[PDB]
């Protein structure tokens, strides 16, 4: 039969952005008073983060550089007629192309995966939207972003990266087939299952139980997201990790340092300005020590995202655009092709893999020795006797079949431990 | 008479000569974004997540002439353009928007005044499109194949 | 906590607390007619270092099937003679008594059931001339309450009181200015002519534990009540409650 | 400047009234009666007295007690003005002359 | 970096030339020990940022030396590493701080519309499919061509991939038995 999974890789992270004299003093204009004579503290912090986040930016247009790279589509594709071929239903997977739709949708799928996280990149947005009201009292994010600490949304939406999803899948199913290597997909999924060691008249035969195989593989995926799967932990992971650092560097404003207070508000109506400033300089130290090392953890964070997002620009080459001759790359041997769809800050990956259900136990041999001295080789199959006959067998189905030049490898000699066969002159 | 949260500040209180309870909420606090192209007079401004009533009214009381509301936020000193679309930007904006500058020229001297800035949509990639169709043509597939190189 | 209300969350706040997986010691001593000397030694007569906690059982009589509360009176002080002040409180059946002067205590005091009264007087001072008083005061309690609350302790000469007569959580009662050191409490023995086995099974109860300065973590529901506490140093699981601030 | 994008310092919106309030018909505290008071103690006994729910201010009780000095510590004067508190604890005695 | 030395750091000065010829050993210590932990502070943070930037610069290196070994010292079977397909080869020139790779590629200039069918069932139940190629009909005959230029010739079996049976929406041909 044929099996799929899924795979999340991580391409991106929120881009938070930090004003740094708001994070420290607030209101205040004594705090700002005392702020400057710092100098250049709070520029660095200010061009390391916007370093990080240009850095994000480049990151997201290679890997919408590497979903559109070469693909050339009809302009008489429509997603609302054409959403099946070769009785594969791919309906959940596409978005909404053509000239007639409106690019501001995604496809079921992503629908479910959207769902599910609520901190995505519109999620910010209409979380800061409601701001000048709380919309409940109050939350976490306005009291993050009162204090100068902000999530931006990135320069590309994600429609725009649901819609270059959509191209990429789409220009494996229609008469260009530049993502399908040229041949129609039924076609390249049957030399791709021919090439692991299977023979084309089993592929002939049962063409229909391998797309009734894929629909299947295809459903099970789509009814899969449910409170254990390990992409969508995998996912939340990110927003949580995002979400506790914010947190902890909003805790940060409540530490004493050493001083009477935590509150500027508190200091400034109790002591003279003589005696303030002694009380603030130690709130202005340790406030900036706290944002020196949120400032180096996502530098040092940013590394492991760009090293994840090579790879998933890896995978979409060699393992969605094309089908590479690497073994144990993609998915896990016996892998046939894989498809790509948007997720919450990054791409989810399924595998779809050819999955032996029953087995046969046979006596097998690595070679023949004719007569002349000659020898013969397999070529991804075995010899085996039938009816005291040699006959060929592919290596990962049954069927046996007689021995021809098409199956075989000669060689002017022959090994040592190779069968002898003085009978065979065959076809 | 006093409510409390666990960082200690107070959130609501009781008073003492009406009884009447109240909530207590910080006031609005924020940055603005200037998307400035040189050699210009003025930049353009947005206000992240912020209604152009709430701006106009609570914020600032400046005149601002040109302003409209987006999906970004309040937009001042730009025109709202977002059916152009643009495929390399030097003033990006966030979730698929830019800032692009076009100075009027002699020919094109706009006795009416606006400004310079235009609010458009930032699209860097597109496929290739042929003219071909999409299902078979009496069992036969039609195909664009290269005859030069 | 002092004129604060805190809303559906955890709280780490420190305070004068008593111990987790201490020992409360049942002090209370009910007599007929002898009294023993033993009663008034060291074993009873204990040390006053920072506070107490106390859990007083109410026990309520009937005569004409008309309720009568009554529990232990308590004493707090250094020395107990009039050169010093002492701390009495003193349940008057609703109304808790409370005094703080410079009284004569007698060598075996002791105190008498009202409602159905007992073959001695009682006799816990003898002060025919109105000594000097610092504090007296007269508060209110339920009768029908089972358990009754109390916080008593020091700090820099002044002497703060706590009780709850409704639930567990005790609130503000008074404080007072000393500038002395206490050193000394004494539960004083009840004597009633009927609370034993052969009347209606009654007994007195009064539960005395020591008090420290130490953190807890605190739960308060919808409504503002603690409902929950953990001491942070009593226990492994308390360690991993406090440095999570989560009750699970 | 280049051509770029800025983010430009925070604002702050601001308060357009004053909410301001206060217990009407406190008594006044009469904290120099306590000072000019005849009986003056030692510092063996040394005196205290507390003063709360009342209404003082700092300029009567500085002129009509005989100042010769006036300090404060972890507070200052000009703070305590228009402030309110939850009490006012006085201790008093007289001074030894060589000590 | 070189900025930080002009920092008061919270001290009367930025100089210690103007704080020595002012104060004494006593008073000075106190003004220098500010601007000892304001340096102090500025060069770790210096060290911090070039200890991350070293890990992009070697994950650069080593994706540099894998199109050196895969790109211009043999040629990899890999489709879209180098380049952006229809890769032919590439050099390599040293360059400040890096190389300068220059990829060479086929690009097509003119185009033709063409009907093709991707395999054909021939007398037996035989199939035949093409190989990185598509089968035409000139002059009502079939004949091969290859799927990067339009050049029509004879099938034969170095075009083709022979199958015993044949798919089911492949092109029934019975006349052939050509080359
Ligand atoms: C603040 O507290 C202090 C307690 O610390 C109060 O001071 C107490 O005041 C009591 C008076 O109410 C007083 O009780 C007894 O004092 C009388 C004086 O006794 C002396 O003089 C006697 C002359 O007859 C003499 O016999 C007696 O000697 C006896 O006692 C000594 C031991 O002290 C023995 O060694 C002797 O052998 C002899 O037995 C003393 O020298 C005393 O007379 C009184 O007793 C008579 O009256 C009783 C009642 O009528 C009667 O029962 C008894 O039999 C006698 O007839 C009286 O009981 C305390 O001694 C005294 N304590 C101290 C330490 O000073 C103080 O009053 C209180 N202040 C206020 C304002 O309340
Ligand atoms: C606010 O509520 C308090 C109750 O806490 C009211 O105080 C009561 O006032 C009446 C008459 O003035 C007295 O008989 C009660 O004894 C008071 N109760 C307490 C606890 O002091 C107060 O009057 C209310 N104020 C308003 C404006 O309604
Ligand atoms: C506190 O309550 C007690 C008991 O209700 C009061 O004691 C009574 O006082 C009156 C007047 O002095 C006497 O006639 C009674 O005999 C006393 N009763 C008892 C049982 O002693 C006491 O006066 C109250 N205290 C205050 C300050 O009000
Ligand atoms: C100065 O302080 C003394 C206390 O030492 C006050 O004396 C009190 O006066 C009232 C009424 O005159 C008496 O009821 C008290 O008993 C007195 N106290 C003592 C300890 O005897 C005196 O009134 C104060 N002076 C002023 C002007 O108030
Ligand atoms: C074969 O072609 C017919 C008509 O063109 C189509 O309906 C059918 O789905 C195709 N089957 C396969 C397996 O491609
Ligand atoms: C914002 O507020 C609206 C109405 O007040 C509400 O429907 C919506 O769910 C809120 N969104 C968020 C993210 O809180
Ligand atoms: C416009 O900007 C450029 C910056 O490259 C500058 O050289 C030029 O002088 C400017 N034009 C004017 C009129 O100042
Ligand atoms: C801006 O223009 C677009 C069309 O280009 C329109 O859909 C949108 O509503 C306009 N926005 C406002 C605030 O007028
Ligand atoms: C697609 O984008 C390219 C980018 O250069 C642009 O030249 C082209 O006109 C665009 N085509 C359409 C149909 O939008
Ligand atoms: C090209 O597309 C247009 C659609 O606007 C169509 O009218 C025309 O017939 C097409 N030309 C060819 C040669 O297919
Ligand atoms: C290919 O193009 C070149 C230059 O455009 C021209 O000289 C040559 O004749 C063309 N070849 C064909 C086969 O059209
Ligand atoms: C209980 O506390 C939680 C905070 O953990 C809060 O979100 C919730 O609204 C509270 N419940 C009620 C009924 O207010
Ligand atoms: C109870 O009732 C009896 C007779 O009805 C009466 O003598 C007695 O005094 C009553 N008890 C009390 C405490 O009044
Ligand atoms: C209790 O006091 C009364 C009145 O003074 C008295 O008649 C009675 O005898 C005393 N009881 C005892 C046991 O001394
Ligand atoms: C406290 O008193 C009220 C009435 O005064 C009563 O309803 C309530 O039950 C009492 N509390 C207890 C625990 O009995
Ligand atoms: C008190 O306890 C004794 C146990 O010996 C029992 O006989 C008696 O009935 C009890 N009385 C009441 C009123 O419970």
């Amino acid at each position: 039969t044929i099996a799929g999974h899924e795979e999340f890789i991580q391409t991106s992270s929120p881009k938070v952005t930090i004003d740094c004299s708001a994070f420290v003093c607030s209101n205040y204009a004594a705090c700002h008073d005392l702020l400057s004579e710092y100098g250049t503290f709070c520029d660095n912090i200010n061009s390391i983060l916007n370093e990080v986040n240009d850095l994000l930016d480049i990151t997201q247009l290679q890997v919408a550089n590497a979903l559109m790279q070469g693909v050339t589509l009809s302009s008489n594709l429509n997603t609302n007629l054409h959403s099946d071929v070769d009785n594969i239903d791919f309906k959940s997977l596409l978005g909404c192309l053509g000239s007639q739709c409106g690019s501001s949708s995604r496809s079921l799928l992503e629908d479910l995966l959207f769902n599910k996280v609520k901190l995505s990149d519109v999620g910010f947005v209409e979380a800061y939207n409601n701001c000048t009201g709380g919309s409940e009292i109050r939350d976490l994010l306005c009291v993050q972003s009162f204090n100068g600490i902000k999530v931006l949304p990135p320069i590309l939406s994600e429609t725009q990266i649901s819609g270059y999803t959509t191209a990429a899948t789409v220009a494996a199913m229609f008469p260009p087939w530049s993502a399908a290597a040229g041949v129609p997909f039924s076609l390249n999924v049957q030399y791709r299952i021919n090439g692991l060691g299977v023979t084309m008249d089993v592929l002939n035969k049962n063409q229909k139980l391998i797309a009734n195989a894929f629909n299947k593989a295809l459903l099970s995926i789509q009814n899969g997201f449910t409170a254990t799967n390990s992409a969508l932990a995998k996912i939340q992971s990110v927003v949580n990790a995002n979400a506790q650092a914010l947190n902890s560097l909003l805790q940060q404003l409540f530490n004493k340092f050493g001083a009477i207070s935590s509150s500027l508000q508190e200091i400034l109506s109790r002591l003279d300005p003589p005696e303030a400033q002694v009380q603030i300089d130690r709130l202005i130290n340790g406030r900036l020590t706290a944002l020196n090392a949120y400032v180096s953890q996502q530098l040092s964070d940013i590394t492991l995202i760009k090293a994840g997002a090579s790879r998933a620009i890896e995978k979409v080459n060699e393992c969605v655009k094309s089908q590479s001759p690497r073994i144990n790359f993609c998915g896990n041997g016996n892998h046939i092709l894989s498809l790509v769809q948007n997720a919450p800050y990054g791409l989810l990956f399924i595998h779809f893999s050819y999955k032996p259900t029953s087995f046969k136990t046979v006596l097998v041999s690595p070679g023949l020795c004719l007569s002349g001295d000659r020898g013969i080789a397999p070529k991804q199959g075995y010899f085996i006797k039938q009816n005291d006959s040699w006959m060929f067998t592919g290596s990962s189905y049954y069927y046996p079949e007689p021995i021809s030049d098409k199956n075989v490898v000669f060689m002017n000699s022959c090994s040592v431990n190779f069968t002898k066969a003085p009978f065979i002159y065959l076809n | 008479n006093l409510l409390y949260d666990s960082n200690g500040n107070i959130i609501g209180f009781k008073d003492f000569l009406t009884n009447k309870t109240y909530t207590i909420l910080p006031c609005y606090s924020g940055r603005v974004s200037a998307a400035f192209y040189q050699n210009s007079s003025s930049p353009a401004l947005l206000y992240r997540n912020l209604k152009c009533s709430y701006v106009l009214n609570n914020i600032s009381f400046i005149s601002q002439p040109f302003y409209f509301d987006s999906y970004l936020g309040c937009v001042l000193n730009a025109v709202n353009l977002t059916s152009y679309s643009v495929s390399s930007c030097d003033l990006r904006m966030g979730s698929g928007f830019c800032i692009d500058y076009a100075l009027p020229s002699s020919g094109s001297a706009s006795r009416g005044i606006s400004s310079p800035y235009r609010f458009v949509t930032f699209e860097p990639f597109n496929v290739s499109f042929v003219n071909d169709s999409v299902e078979t043509v009496g069992g036969l597939f039609e195909i664009q194949i290269p005859t030069n190189f | 906590v002092l004129n604060r209300v805190y809303l559906n969350t955890t709280l780490l706040f420190t305070g004068y607390f008593p111990k987790s997986g201490a020992n409360f010691r049942d002090l209370a001593l009910k007599g007929s007619k002898y009294l023993s000397t033993l009663w008034y030694k060291p074993p009873f007569l204990s040390d006053f270092n920072n506070g107490i906690f106390s859990k007083v059982k109410n026990t309520k009589l009937y005569v004409n099937n008309t309720l009568y509360s009554e529990f232990s009176t308590i004493v707090i002080g250094s020395v107990f003679v009039n050169t010093s002040y002492t701390i009495v409180v003193q349940p008057h059946n609703g109304i808790l008594e409370i005094t703080a002067c410079q009284y004569t205590m007698c060598e075996y005091p002791h105190t008498v059931c009202k409602s159905k009264g007992s073959i001695r007087n009682e006799s816990w001072h003898i002060d025919s001339s109105e000594p000097l008083c610092l504090f007296k005061k007269n508060f209110t309690y339920n009768v029908s309450a089972d358990w009754l609350y109390f916080h008593f302790y020091q700090e820099r000469g002044v002497f703060y009181a706590y009780y709850a007569d409704v639930g567990m959580p005790t609130t503000f009662l008074f404080s007072l200015y000393l500038g002395t050191i206490l050193s000394h409490y004494y539960v004083m023995p009840l004597t009633c002519k009927a609370i034993s086995s052969n009347t209606d099974n009654e007994t007195l109860e009064y539960w005395v534990t020591p008090l420290s300065r130490r953190q807890y973590l605190l739960n308060f529901d919808e409504h503002g009540v603690i409902t929950n506490a953990v001491d942070c140093s009593s226990s492994f699981l308390s360690e991993i409650q406090c440095k999570t601030q989560s009750f699970a | 400047p280049n051509t770029g994008v800025y983010d430009l310092s925070g604002f702050t919106v601001k308060p357009v009234a004053t909410v301001y309030r206060r217990i009407p018909n406190l008594p006044d505290c009469d904290i120099d009666n306590w000072l000019n008071n005849v009986s003056v103690p030692s510092p063996l006994n040394w005196e205290r007295r507390i003063f709360s729910n009342c209404n003082f201010n700092l300029s009567t009780l500085l002129r009509l007690v005989h100042v010769d000095s006036f300090s404060c510590n972890n507070l200052d004067k000009s703070k305590i003005f228009g402030s309110c508190f939850n009490s006012i604890t006085v201790d008093k005695f007289a001074i030894p002359n060589r000590r």
